[PDB]
């Protein structure tokens, strides 16, 4: 996270670390939505362009967690994967279109003060809060600038950008499943995310019922906090229907 | 979940983080 | 630079 700050405690407790064994280090962020089921990037697990293409046995999650480096004693839990789902529409050759994906636990993990799921949108939840200017809340362990690392979990609050300004900014084509954020040149304040928050959630409170929601992925974007770039994020609730199939097939 | 999105340490204990009411500014639908 | 976690989970 670029020109984040850090996180409170129990601030993000649906945040997860995906863990990579060996070497052991950051692969990507994450999020909790039930107490079997983490939700994060389809390229944080494939892209053939890096060689990259996890396996369950090459990886942990780690939920609760506050440190980056630190293994935080009796807070958090590392829970090992049963089955990796990746969205079979994923375009990881083009444009990270569908960048989503699902992982199942092999055992449910206990919720605490720092564990604890996060809500997916409903489609009016989704419609009245994804809207230019809105803000939502960018969480992870990422660089901490473009060209180092945290210590602990960095906050960003970013606004959701018009959609014509998005496309604007990139070469990349943009979809529907889609939609960016981030401060324009002009509006005198930055913020971003970058490498090692892929993955991670873009949250909203939602102030009708006063409950966080998770209406983005962390997906891609060109460089970190550039000015006239903007974040872009996977669309949850735009691919809502294929997080329920493959949950209620295989939960 | 029925208790999806509650924070044990903000939501349920009514206590608020730093930067929320950032968000909630943001917001204009149906106020 | 990772803190070394419990061996059970590297099983
Ligand atoms: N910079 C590329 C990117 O974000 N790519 C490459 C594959 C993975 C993902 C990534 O690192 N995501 C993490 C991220 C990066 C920066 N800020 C936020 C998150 C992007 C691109 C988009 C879609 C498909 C391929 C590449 C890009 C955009 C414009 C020109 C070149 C590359
Ligand atoms: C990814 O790895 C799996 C595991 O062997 C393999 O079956 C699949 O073909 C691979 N996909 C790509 C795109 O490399
Ligand atoms: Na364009
Ligand atoms: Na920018």
């Amino acid at each position: 996270i670029v020109e984040g700050s850090d996180a409170e405690i129990g601030m993000s407790p649906w945040q997860v670390m995906l863990f990579r064994k060996s070497p052991q280090e950051l692969l990507c962020g994450a999020s909790l939505i039930s107490d079997r089921w983490v939700l994060t990037a389809a390229h944080c697990l494939l892209y053939p362009p890096w060689d990259k293409n996890f396996t369950e046995n090459d990886l942990l999650v780690r939920i609760g967690k506050h440190s980056r480096t630190r293994y935080e004693r009796n807070i958090e839990k590392i829970s090992m994967l049963e089955k990796i789902y990746i969205h079979p529409r994923y375009n990881w050759r083009e444009n990270l279109d569908r960048d989503i994906a699902l992982m199942k636990l092999k055992k449910p993990v206990a919720f605490s003060d720092y564990i604890h799921p996060v809500c997916l949108p409903d489609r009016e939840t989704a419609a009245s809060l994804l809207q230019a200017g809105y803000k939502g809340r960018v969480t992870g362990w990422g660089n901490l600038k473009e060209t180092g690392q945290p210590s602990v979990l960095q906050v960003v609050n970013l606004p959701i950008v018009e959609r014509p300004v998005c496309k604007d900014s990139t070469r990349i084509r943009i979809t529907d499943n889609m939609f960016c954020a981030g401060y324009k040149p002009d509006e005198g304040k930055r913020g971003d995310a970058c490498e090692g928050d892929s993955g991670g959630p873009f949250v909203m409170k939602s102030p009708f019922n006063n409950r966080w929601y998770q209406m983005g992925i962390v997906s891609w974007g060109e460089g970190c906090d550039r000015d006239g770039k903007y974040g872009f994020y996977t669309h949850v609730f735009r691919l809502k229907k294929w997080i329920q199939k493959v949950i209620d097939q295989f939960g | 979940e029925a208790d999806c999105g509650l924070r044990p340490l903000f939501e349920k204990k009514s206590l608020e983080d730093k930067t929320e009411r950032e968000l909630l500014e943001s917001y204009i639908d149906g106020r | 630079d990772f803190e070394e976690i419990p061996e059970e989970y590297l099983q």
